[PDB]
């Protein structure tokens, strides 16, 4: 008996109990299983990681209606700026990646209904910065320590997101006073979660107060290595009621002492100055401040795609059932 | 308590509410129809009997006893998977498929023809880029 007379729901059935390779596999028995092997229940959530990769392969898998793809530390070096078809991508990373900066324009000029997207540590460009204002419906985006951009690809970008709760913008190395300014002034009101560490003499107190005029429903804030930061600053971080997660580690601007006014914040509860506390302080800190968590966590989880080890391919919580590893 | 199932040739089976209820299928002619010799056009005896019996297995529910259970030939793995869809038993149906897959499994596209006798609608040309397509895996 033939099973090429099985219906096509089951084959799809049969084909979602093959991982990857063996979906490919299949994929060239005869042509019907071809048309199925690609069908887009099949291919929801990708996990390449790693994986050398073409622009061709990454945009024809990006083709086949893919929600969550999952694609750290990958290599995409060569031509054919993705134009594909428009892409059903709506969760997607591609951080500390290699992937040539024509490359990873052509591949996210097909996509504007990104809803959680990572291009951290990429080289980029007003062009890819321009496209991602598509995008308008993300709700995270991580352009942690990414470059090439202007700080107006920036303005465009952030005036486009206005539903973006979280944002890691730090460590652009890249960047001047200007791209923070542009940073605080655009960001959208609905943001709660912002990491905008990394930023030395171009951060000043004045973009702070901008951020936290813009920016009431702040929750998570991030300023890191912020240099010009004084204790003066605290009144600012006084005026956002929901925040409940600062960190100020390298800002040695800020007396320690002065670290006792942040008690002032009600909904506070973890605190993170790593570098300008003295041990000894630090713990009296934590003794007047029994709600806060002081100094508790190193990274940052703004805008992560995945959080911890073993625990890969979690890519904001997503399973990706078709992987490599 | 009880319930009877009429297979697709005349057989009659009695089998427990709870266990036919398994069937999403057979659960929703039993309510919205309230029948007693439920009429079950789409499933032959030799069959229903299996479901049953898989069902049964499971009532509190790829194990052994699957597997030893699945260990037919391809027409009735073939037939299973169809009653399993019929009746709308997600969980028959999960067994068999990946046991299907795990068939395929190992064999090259050549001995899954074979097996499940599949006609190559391919051209050598097409098998060129569908490999071509999948070597970056």
């Amino acid at each position: 008996v033939s099973w090429d007379s099985l219906p096509d729901e089951l084959l799809l059935g049969i084909f979602s109990c093959l991982c990857l390779p063996e979906l490919l596999k299949v994929s060239g028995v005869c042509k019907r299983w071809y048309r199925l092997a690609s069908d887009e229940s099949l291919w929801q959530t990708l996990d390449l990681t790693g994986k050398n990769l073409h622009p061709d392969v990454t945009g024809r898998l990006l083709s086949q209606g893919v929600i969550a793809f999952r694609c750290p530390r990958s290599f995409m070096d060569q031509p054919l700026a993705e134009h594909f078809s428009p892409f059903r991508v709506q969760h997607m990373d591609l951080s500390n990646s290699v992937i040539e900066v024509s490359t990873l324009h052509g591949i996210l000029s097909q996509c504007s209904k990104l809803q959680n997207l990572s291009l951290e540590g990429l080289r980029l460009s007003d062009p890819i910065v321009n496209t991602l204002a598509k995008n308008s419906n993300l709700v995270r985006l991580n352009l942690s320590g990414c470059s090439g951009f202007s700080e107006f690809a920036l303005q465009t970008l952030l005036s486009s997101c206005s539903r973006l709760d979280e944002l890691n913008l730090s460590w652009c190395f890249d960047f001047t006073e200007k791209h923070v300014q542009v940073a605080v002034a655009h960001v959208s009101e609905t943001i709660t979660q912002l990491n905008l560490s990394g930023y030395r003499k171009n951060l000043q107190k004045s973009d702070l107060s901008t951020l936290v005029r813009r920016c009431p429903n702040l929750v998570h804030l991030d300023l890191s290595d912020s240099v010009m930061l004084k204790n003066d600053c605290f009144q600012e971080f006084f005026q956002l009621n929901y925040l409940q997660h600062l960190s100020l580690s390298r800002c040695y601007d800020i007396i320690p002492e002065t670290l006792l006014e942040l008690g002032e914040i009600p909904t506070l509860k973890t605190l993170q100055v790593f570098g300008i506390v003295p041990d000894g302080t630090l713990q009296l800190l934590k003794e007047a401040l029994p709600h806060l968590q002081i100094n508790c966590s190193h990274f940052t989880t703004i805008a992560r795609p995945t959080i911890g080890n073993k625990k890969n391919q979690e890519i904001w919580g997503i399973k990706c059932r078709l992987t490599l590893q | 308590p009880s319930i009877k199932l009429q297979s697709s040739d005349g057989e009659i089976f009695e089998v427990d509410v709870e266990i036919a209820k398994q069937s999403v299928t057979i659960k929703t002619m039993l309510e919205d129809l309230g029948m007693d010799p439920v009429p079950l056009p789409n499933v032959n005896a030799a069959i229903l009997k299996k479901v049953i019996q898989w069902c049964t297995h499971h009532k509190d529910d790829i194990p052994v006893w699957d597997q030893e259970f699945l260990k037919v030939d391809q027409g009735t793995l073939f037939e299973l998977i169809l009653a399993a869809n019929y009746l709308d038993i997600k969980g028959l149906l999960d067994v068999t498929c990946k046991t299907v897959a795990n068939m395929i499994k190992g064999k090259t596209p050549e001995e899954i023809r074979k097996t499940f006798n599949i006609k190559n609608d391919f051209t050598e040309e097409e098998e060129a880029q569908v490999r071509k397509e999948n070597q970056w895996c």
